[PDB]
RNA sequence: ACUCUGGUUUCUCUUCAGAUCGCAUAAAUCUUUCGCACUAAAGAUUUCCGUGGAGAGGAACAACUCUGAGUCCAAUUUUUUGAGGCCUUGCUUUGGCAAGGCUA
C-alpha cells in the first residue's frame, strides 16, 4: 500500500473544514435553514471600517444572543398537515407549473 | 469439538491413570485435554474424600470421565 | 457489593478478590501539562472495561471531570479516583488505581494529594507540544517524591493528520521528546536507573482521541499474532533506535543496510500506522475495505458509513484492541505497594522507617495494625458531609468499625488532636458511581465515610486501644506557595456565621487553600493564581454556603528585608532593665535563602556538619559557622540566628539559658515584621552582647521573649528595610507572527522576556518571561485578547524580588486611585497593606 | 483458536498460592511466580510433601510441565472473566 | 514455536534436579534449549547410595527432568 | 520437515520401500500376522489397513495372555478389531512353514 | 550461555569416553565414545560396555545407537 | 466451504417526543419590571413555519453484498507410550485392593 494517494492531502484537509464539510452524510436542511453570512458577523468587530459597519455587527450579534437565549424547546404535538387535509378534499387539485406563472396566478388571486 | 462443550458445568468423574477419582464441574477443556473443574473432590480407593476446589489437571493423566451430577444453580 | 453498578468485562467479585492479593495492585497517578490528554485515557480504559459506558460520536464523555464547572471549562479542577480491572498483554489481569489530575499549573496541590498515595507515575507529554511547563514541574516533583516515572507520549496522531511530517521526521520528533524527558530526570536525580526509553518498555506512544495505545512489545505481540513463528519480547528490543532491517538477510544490523534504509521504527510500526490514518481518512470509498482485508479487520456496512473521525477510532480500535502497552508498562515498571511500601514510609512517615511500626508498615501486611492515611476529601453533592479518600498502607479498614482519627498537630506528647470516629461505610471510588464495600485490605484505596468531622487538610486513621505509639504522616508539601490573596465579606453581616462554615468547607475541599482572619477582622484567602480563586469562590458561593458574598480586589503577599548592615548596634532591655541584648542585622549572601527553605541545610544537624557546610561554601569561619542558633520563623524559614557573643565578654553558660528564649522571640519577629505585617526574608540576624541577669526570677518567660522581638524590629529598621514581591514564570505558547504582540503585551505590566525560543518540529515558539504577581491580573486575558485567542500562557510563582521603591520614607505623596511611578511603588505598597491590615498609618523607627 | 483456556487460568494464578503434584507423587505447595503455554511453573516458597509423608521447605523451584498430574488453583480464580 | 522455557534466572546457579528413576543431581546451570536439555558444571553425582560422586561438564535429557531447584538464592 | 509438498504420498513409498511395507505385504497377499503388544499379550490375525501411526484395522483374530498359580497361556476368539499404533512391541508376518 | 546440542558437538570432537544413563532403568548405564547426534539427541557411541549397579558387568557392545528417547543424561569418562 | 430471515423506494394514517425535537429561529396574548415600550428585559401560555421515533395500511422493483442464524500434528511439552513382571504386611468382597521393597 503506498504511504499517499492522490487524495489524501485533500482528504486531510477535509479534518478541519467547518461544518458541514467536515461530514460525509447527513440529513437535508431547508433553504431558508442555512444563514450563510452567520459566521461572518460572529468574527470580531473589523477595525477601520466606518461606524455604521461596526454598530450592524454589534446589532446582528445582539439578535443572535437574543435567539440562542430565548430559545424554546419546540413542544410536541401530533402530526397534522394542512396541504394534506386540502388535497383529500375534493375542492383541490394538483398539477405541475413553472414558477413564475403561479406567481402571476398567486398575484392576481390576491388583487 | 462440541462433544464436549455440550457437557461444561456438568458435574464430572474422571478417571485418572493411577487409578485416582476426580468429581467436581467440568468448566474448561482444551486441544491437549487439560481439564479445568471447580469445586472439585477427589475419590480414593478405603474410601475417603478429599476437597481440594479449582483442578487443572494436565492431559496427562486423564484417562476417562463421566457425568455423576447435572449442572448446579 | 449489593449495590447496582454498570455492568463490566470483568465482574466485581474478581475485584474485590483481587484487592487482597497486594501484588496485582498498582497505584498509578495521571499527570502531565495541560489538556495533554490525560482524561479520554481514563475513558479510553472505562469503555473498554464498560461495554455499556460509551464515548458520544461528537462529544468526549470525559467521566471524571464530574464537576459542573469542570464540564463547562473543559479543564481538569480536581483529581478523580479509578479503580479498574485491566487485562494485560499475557491475558493476566491486575486491578489498577489510577489518580487522574489536573494540568492547570494552578492546580499543583491536587497532584501532590494524587502523588503522596501513589507509588508510580505516568506522565502524559503531547507529540506536537512536547515538553511544556507543567511536565518539567511534575517530572521534578515526581522525581524528589521518590515516585517510579514512565512516560505515555500522547496524541502522536498530530504527528500525521495536523503537522503532516514525514514519518522519519516523527521519529525524530519523539526520539527529541523522550531525550528531553530523560535529560531532565537526570538534572533531578542522581541515580541513573530511571531511565526511559521505548526499548525498556518505559515509553508508551499513544492517540486517546483514536483509541491508540501501543507499546515496543505490544506491537511485536500483534505482528506475532498475524505471523505464528516470530517471538515478540526479542522482536521489541530491535525496533527503536538507530538498528535497520535487512530484508536480504532478515537480520537486523546496526547499520543501515546500503542507502535509503529505513530505521527498525519507522519499517515497522510508523509506516504501518501512517498508511492505516492515511487509507482511512483519504481513501475510505475507494481502497479502505482492501487495506483492511489486508489487515484482519472486517467492518459492517453500517459501520462504513460512519463519518471520518469516528470511522478512524473504530478502525484503530480494532487494529489495536485494549490498551495492554500501557498495563505492561505499569506492571514492569510501577513497584506494586508490597514492593513501593519501605520507600513510602522511608520518605512519608514522621516516624522513619527504623520505627517498630514503620516496620510493620513497611510489609504492607494486611493483618497487622490499621494506618490509613488520607490526602483528599470529597463532596457529596449536597455539600454537607464529606467523604476522605487515602489508602490504606497497613492492617484493614472495616464499615463500622471505630477509628481514631490523628490531625496534622498531633505528636506523641500533645495527644489532643487526636479523636475517636466511628467509620460508616467504605466506598471502592470509581469516577462516577461509588462501589460500596464491607473492607478495604491495604494497599488499597478507600472513600471513608465518619472520619470527615475532625479533619481539614490530611489525616492518619488507626485503631483506638492499640498502635499508642502511632505518629502522622508528613503534611503534604506543595510545589508552589499560595501568594495571590482575596478578602471576603457576606453581603449581610448577619449571616457571617454561614460564611465562617461555607470557608471551612472550601479549606476542607482545596489542600493548598489557605484562609486566615487578619487582626483587623479581615478574612483572607490565599490562592495560586486567577482560575484557582475563582473556582474557589464558585464553590464557596454555591455549594457550600448559599449566601452572597463580597470579594475584594486581587492581591498578593509581601515579605520584608534588607540591604545593607544596621548602622548603629540596636540594644534593648527588659522591664525588669537586668536583661540586655544587643543584635544587628545584615542581609544573607546571595543564594543562602534558597539553599535554607530547599532543607538543604537543617538545624538537626550536628553542629559538625552545620559548620563544615557553611565553611565550605559560604565562607564562613567555624565561629561563626558553627554558632547558628535558628533557622529563620520556621524550621527551614529564609532568616539565620548567629551569635557573636565573646567567651569573655558573656559566659557562655549564662548565655545559654537565654538562647532558648531569643531563639523564640526571633521566630516569632520574622513571623510577624515591623513594616506591614509580612514575613522577613533573606535576613541575618547577629547578636553581639547579651547581658544575662543571674537571678532566674529576672528572666525566662514572658520578659525576655517580647524583649527579643523588640530588638529584633529595631535592629531590622537600622539596616534600610525593602519590600519584596513574588515574581512569576509565564510561559506563552504563540505562533511566529504573535511574537512581537506577546512582547507588546508583557512591556506594560513591568515585565521581562528572558528567552523566546522555537518548539522542535512545531510552527509555534514558546516566550519564557518574568512578571511580577500583581502586575499580573489579567495578564492571560490581554494576551489571548491582543492575540485574537492564537496566544496562550500559564503563570506560576518563581522567586522573592525587590520593589523598586524605599518603603521608609515620608517624602511620596500617593493619590488614592492613581498607578504609582516605580520609584515609590514599595511606599504605597507598605502603607496600603497597613490600612488594609488596620495597623496605624506609618512605622514609628526608633530605637 | 491456537491457546487453550486453562493455560490462560493457569496464567492468571501467577501470584497466588498453588499446591503442585507431579508424577512422582511429590506435593508442592507454594507462591506460582510464573508460568509458561507449557505447564513449566517457577513456583517459590514450598512446603513439598513426599510420598512417605515427609514435609520439608524449599524456597525455589522450577518444575518442567510434561511432569505435572494436575494443579490445584486458588478458589477466587473461579471468578476470572476467563472463566466466564 | 517452541519457546525456551525461563531458566534465565537459573542461570550461573547451583541447582538440585531430580530424575525419573528416583535420581537426583547437583550442579551449576550454563545453558539450556527450548527442550530444556540442561548443562551442568561442576556436577555430583550423589546416587542414593549417600556418596557424592562429581564429574564436571554434563549434558541431560529434558525428557527424564523432573524439577529444578536452585541451591542458592536467586 | 524439508518437504510440505501437498501431494505428499511419500508415506505409502514408506508402505512400499520404507520398514512398514511389511504390514502392507498382509494387507495385499492376505497371511496371517502376530502382534506383540505392550500387556505382554501376543495377538494373531490378519491386517486390512492403517497408516504411518501403524494403527490397523484386524479380523478373525485369536488374542492369548499368560496368567499366574503360575503361568498358563489363555486364549480368547474376536472377530474384528481395531489396535491402536503406540500399543505394540512388535509386528511379525507368519513364517512360511510349508 | 552453552547449548546442549554444542555441547554433543564438541563431546564428538573430544571422543571424550561419554557414559549415558537410560530412562527409568537406573541399573543399566552405557559407556563409549561418541560419534555424533541428530536433532532428535539419537546418538552413535564406538566401543560401548553396559554398566549394571547390582552386577556390574561391563558387557561391551560394539558400536551402537541408543535412541533419543531413552537417553537421561551424558557424563564423561 | 451448503441452506432460512431481514430489503430499498414511494403515498397515506395513528401515537409519543424538553432531543440543537430545528447546527435555524417568527408572531400573538397575559403577568412583572423599570422607563415616560419597534427602537426593552424577565416569566408563562398559545398559534404558526417543519421535524424525529414507533406502529398501521397502500404500491414500485431487488431479492441473498451486507446483518445474522441454521451448518495440513508418531521421535522430549501433552493424543501414537516405559509399558509390564517378582516379594511382604492389614483386610480377603479368596477376585484381589492399599503401601513399601524390587526386576526390567
Ligand atoms: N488530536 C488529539 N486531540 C486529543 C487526543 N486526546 C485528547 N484530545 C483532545 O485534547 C483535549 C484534551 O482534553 P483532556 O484530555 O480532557 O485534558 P487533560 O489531559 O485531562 O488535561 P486537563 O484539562 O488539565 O484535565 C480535548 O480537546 C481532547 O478531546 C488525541 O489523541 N489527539
Amino acid at each position: 500500500t503506498p504511504l499517499y494517494t492522490d487524495n489524501t492531502a485533500n482528504g486531510i484537509a477535509l479534518l478541519w473544514a467547518p461544518r458541514p464539510f467536515n461530514l460525509r452524510s447527513g440529513r437535508t436542511r431547508r433553504a431558508l435553514d442555512i444563514p450563510l453570512v452567520k459566521n461572518w458577523y460572529r468574527e470580531h468587530c473589523p477595525a477601520g471600517q466606518p461606524v455604521k459597519v461596526r454598530v450592524s455587527y454589534q446589532k446582528l450579534l445582539k439578535y443572535y444572543v437574543l435567539n440562542a437565549l430565548k430559545h424554546r424547546p419546540p413542544k410536541a404535538q401530533k402530526k397534522r398537515y394542512l396541504f394534506r387535509s386540502f388535497k383529500a378534499t375534493k375542492f383541490f387539485q394538483s398539477t405541475k407549473l413553472d414558477w413564475v406563472e403561479v406567481g402571476l396566478q398567486v398575484c392576481r388571486q390576491g388583487y | 469439538s462440541s462433544k464436549m462443550l455440550q457437557h461444561i458445568d456438568y458435574r464430572m468423574r474422571c478417571i485418572l491413570q493411577d487409578g485416582r477419582i476426580f468429581i467436581g464441574t467440568f468448566k474448561a477443556f482444551d486441544k491437549h485435554m487439560n481439564l479445568i473443574l471447580c469445586d472439585c473432590d477427589e475419590f480414593r480407593k478405603r474410601e475417603e474424600k478429599r476437597v481440594l476446589g479449582l483442578v487443572l489437571l494436565r492431559g496427562e493423566n486423564l484417562v476417562s470421565m463421566t457425568v455423576e451430577g447435572p449442572p448446579p444453580k | 457489593m449489593e449495590q447496582t453498578l454498570p455492568v463490566t468485562v470483568y465482574e466485581m467479585d474478581f475485584l474485590a478478590d483481587l484487592m487482597d492479593n497486594s501484588e496485582l495492585i498498582r497505584n498509578v497517578t495521571l499527570c502531565g501539562h495541560l489538556h495533554h490528554g490525560k482524561t479520554c485515557f481514563v475513558d479510553c480504559l472505562i469503555e473498554q472495561t464498560h461495554p455499556e459506558i460509551r464515548k458520544r460520536y461528537d462529544q468526549d464523555l470525559c467521566y471524571t471531570d464530574i464537576l459542573f464547572t469542570e464540564q463547562e471549562r473543559g479543564v481538569g479542577i480536581k483529581s478523580t479516583p479509578v479503580t479498574v480491572v485491566l487485562p494485560d498483554t499475557k491475558g493476566k489481569s491486575y486491578l489498577f488505581n489510577i489518580m487522574d489530575t489536573p494540568g492547570h499549573v494552578n492546580f499543583s496541590d491536587e497532584v501532590t494529594a494524587g502523588l503522596r498515595i501513589s507509588d508510580g507515575v505516568v506522565l502524559f507529554i503531547d507529540a506536537a507540544e512536547g515538553v511544556m511547563l507543567n511536565t518539567e514541574r511534575l517530572i521534578k516533583h515526581a522525581v524528589q517524591e521518590r515516585l517510579a516515572v514512565t512516560v505515555c507520549i500522547n496524541k502522536i496522531d498530530r504527528l500525521i493528520l495536523e503537522l503532516k511530517l514525514p514519518p522519519t521526521d516523527a521519529y525524530y520528533k519523539l526520539r527529541h521528546i523522550v531525550d528531553e524527558v530523560n535529560g531532565l530526570i537526570s538534572m533531578y536525580s542522581t541515580d541513573e536507573n530511571l531511565i526511559l526509553s521505548p526499548l525498556l518498555g518505559n515509553v508508551c506512544f499513544s492517540s486517546s482521541q483514536y483509541s491508540i495505545c501501543f507499546t515496543l512489545g505490544s506491537f511485536a505481540k500483534i505482528y506475532a499474532d498475524t505471523f505464528g513463528d516470530i517471538n515478540y519480547q526479542e522482536f521489541a528490543k530491535r525496533l527503536w533506535g538507530d538498528i535497520y532491517f535487512n530484508p536480504k538477510t532478515r537480520k537486523f544490523t546496526k547499520k543501515a543496510p546500503t542507502s535509503s534504509s529505513q530505521r527498525s521504527f519507522v519499517e515497522f510500526i510508523l509506516e504501518p500506522l501512517y498508511k492505516i490514518l492515511a487509507q482511512v481518512v483519504g481513501d475510505v470509498d475507494t481502497s479502505l475495505p482492501r487495506t483492511l482485508d489486508e489487515l484482519g479487520i472486517h467492518l459492517t456496512k453500517e459501520e462504513l458509513k460512519l463519518n471520518i473521525r469516528p470511522l478512524l477510532r473504530l478502525v484503530c480500535k480494532k487494529f489495536f484492541g485494549e490498551f495492554t502497552g500501557f498495563v505492561d508498562m505499569c506492571v514492569q515498571h510501577i513497584p506494586s505497594p508490597k514492593v513501593g511500601a519501605k520507600p513510602k514510609i522511608e520518605h512519608t512517615y514522621t516516624g522513619g522507617v527504623d520505627s517498630d511500626l514503620g516496620e510493620a508498615m513497611s510489609d504492607c501486611d494486611p493483618d497487622g495494625p490499621l494506618m490509613c492515611h488520607t490526602t483528599k476529601m470529597y463532596s457529596t453533592d449536597d455539600g454537607v458531609q464529606f467523604h476522605a479518600f487515602g489508602r490504606v498502607l497497613s492492617g484493614t479498614i472495616h464499615a463500622g468499625q471505630p477509628v481514631k482519627v490523628l490531625g496534622e498537630n498531633y505528636t506523641l506528647e500533645d495527644e489532643e488532636d487526636s479523636q475517636i470516629c466511628t467509620v460508616g461505610r467504605l466506598w471502592i471510588s470509581v469516577a462516577r458511581y461509588h462501589i460500596e464495600v464491607n473492607r478495604v485490605p491495604a494497599g488499597n484505596w478507600v472513600l471513608i465515610e465518619g472520619v470527615d468531622q475532625p479533619i481539614v487538610k490530611t489525616a492518619t486513621i488507626t485503631e483506638p486501644r492499640g498502635n499508642e505509639e502511632a505518629q502522622i504522616f508528613r503534611p503534604l508539601k506543595f510545589n508552589t506557595t499560595s501568594v495571590i490573596k482575596i478578602a471576603v465579606e457576606p453581603v449581610n453581616p448577619s449571616e457571617l456565621p454561614k460564611m465562617l462554615d461555607g470557608l471551612r468547607k472550601v479549606n476542607k475541599s482545596y489542600p493548598s487553600l489557605t484562609t486566615k482572619v487578619e487582626e483587623s477582622g479581615e478574612h483572607v484567602i490565599l490562592g495560586t493564581g486567577e482560575l484557582y480563586l475563582d473556582c474557589v469562590m464558585h464553590d464557596l458561593r454555591k455549594m457550600y454556603s448559599e449566601i452572597d458574598i463580597k470579594v475584594a480586589d486581587p492581591v498578593v503577599t509581601f515579605c520584608e528585608t534588607v540591604v545593607e548592615t544596621s548602622s548603629l548596634k540596636c540594644f534593648a532591655e527588659t522591664p525588669n532593665k537586668k536583661n540586655k541584648i544587643t543584635m544587628i542585622a545584615e542581609p544573607l549572601e546571595k543564594g543562602l535563602a534558597e539553599d535554607i527553605e530547599n532543607e538543604v541545610v537543617q538545624i538537626t544537624w550536628n553542629r559538625k556538619k552545620l559548620g563544615e557546610f557553611f565553611q565550605t561554601k559560604y565562607d564562613w569561619d567555624l565561629l561563626a559557622a558553627r554558632s547558628i542558633w535558628a533557622f529563620g520563623p520556621d524550621a527551614t524559614g529564609p532568616n539565620i540566628l548567629v551569635d557573636d557573643t565573646l567567651p569573655s565578654e558573656v559566659d557562655k553558660a549564662l548565655l545559654g539559658s537565654v538562647k532558648d528564649s531569643i531563639v523564640q522571640g526571633f521566630q516569632w519577629g520574622t513571623r510577624e515584621g515591623p513594616l506591614c505585617d509580612e514575613l522577613i526574608r533573606n535576613v541575618k540576624f547577629k547578636i553581639l552582647d547579651a547581658v544575662v541577669a543571674q537571678e532566674p526570677l529576672h528572666r525566662g518567660g514572658g520578659q525576655i521573649i517580647p524583649t527579643a522581638r523588640r530588638v529584633v524590629y529595631s535592629a531590622f529598621l537600622m539596616a534600610t528595610p525593602r519590600l519584596m514581591e513574588p515574581y512569576y514564570f509565564v510561559e506563552v505558547q504563540a505562533p511566529a507572527d504573535c511574537v512581537s504582540a506577546v512582547y507588546t503585551v508583557l512591556a506594560r505590566r513591568r515585565g521581562h522576556v528572558t528567552q523566546d525560543a522555537p518548539i522542535p518540529g512545531s510552527p509555534l515558539y514558546t516566550i519564557k518571561a518574568f512578571i511580577p504577581a500583581i502586575d499580573s491580573f489579567g495578564f492571560e486575558t490581554d494576551l489571548r485578547t491582543h492575540t485574537q485567542g492564537q496566544a496562550f500562557s500559564l503563570s506560576v510563582f518563581h522567586h522573592w524580588q525587590i520593589v523598586p521603591g524605599d518603603p521608609l520614607d515620608k517624602s511620596i505623596v500617593i493619590r488614592p486611585l492613581e498607578p504609582q511611578p516605580a520609584p515609590h511603588l514599595a511606599r504605597e505598597f507598605m502603607i496600603k497593606t497597613r490600612r488594609r491590615k488596620g495597623l496605624s498609618e506609618d512605622v514609628s523607627i526608633s530605637k | 483458536m491456537s491457546i487453550g483456556v486453562p493455560i490462560k487460568v493457569l496464567h492468571e494464578a501467577e501470584g497466588h498460592i498453588v499446591t503442585c503434584e507431579t508424577n512422582t507423587g511429590e506435593v508442592y505447595r507454594g507462591k506460582l511466580i510464573e508460568a509458561e503455554d507449557n505447564m513449566n511453573c517457577q513456583m517459590s516458597n514450598i512446603t513439598v510433601t513426599y510420598r512417605d509423608g515427609r514435609v520439608a521447605q524449599l524456597e525455589q523451584v522450577y518444575i518442567r510441565g510434561s511432569k505435572i498430574r494436575f494443579l490445584i488453583l486458588p478458589d477466587m480464580l473461579k471468578n476470572a472473566p476467563m472463566l466466564k | 514455536k517452541a519457546h525456551p522455557p525461563e531458566l534465565k534466572k537459573f542461570m550461573d546457579k547451583k541447582l538440585s534436579l531430580k530424575l525419573n528413576g528416583g535420581r537426583h543431581v547437583q550442579g551449576i546451570l550454563r545453558g539450556f534449549d527450548p527442550f530444556m536439555n540442561l548443562v551442568i558444571d561442576e556436577c555430583v553425582e550423589m546416587a542414593t547410595s549417600g556418596q557424592q560422586n562429581n564429574i564436571g561438564m554434563v549434558v541431560i535429557r529434558g525428557n527424564s527432568i523432573i524439577m529444578l531447584e536452585a541451591l542458592e538464592r536467586v | 520437515e524439508m518437504t510440505p509438498e501437498e501431494l505428499q504420498k511419500r508415506e505409502e513409498e514408506e508402505f512400499n520401500t520404507g520398514p512398514l511395507s511389511v504390514l502392507t505385504q498382509s494387507v495385499k497377499n492376505n497371511t496371517q500376522v502376530l502382534i506383540n503388544c505392550r500387556n505382554n499379550k501376543k495377538l494373531l490375525g490378519r491386517v486390512k489397513a492403517f497408516d504411518r501411526h501403524c494403527n490397523m484395522v484386524l479380523e478373525n483374530v485369536k488374542e492369548m495372555w499368560t496368567e499366574v498359580s503360575k503361568p498358563v497361556n489363555k486364549d480368547r476368539y474376536i472377530s474384528k478389531m481395531f489396535l491402536r499404533g503406540d500399543s505394540v512391541i512388535v509386528v511379525l508376518r507368519n513364517p512360511l512353514i510349508a | 550461555m552453552v547449548q546442549p546440542i554444542n555441547l554433543i558437538f564438541r563431546y564428538l570432537q573430544n571422543r571424550s569416553r561419554i557414559q549415558v544413563w537410560l530412562y527409568e532403568q537406573v541399573n543399566m548405564r552405557i559407556e563409549g565414545c561418541i560419534i555424533g547426534f541428530d536433532e532428535y539427541m539419537n546418538l552413535v557411541l564406538d566401543d560401548a560396555e553396559e554398566i549394571h549397579s547390582k552386577t556390574k558387568s561391563r558387557k561391551q557392545l560394539g558400536r551402537i545407537m541408543l535412541k533419543g528417547d531413552n537417553i537421561t543424561l551424558l557424563q564423561s569418562v
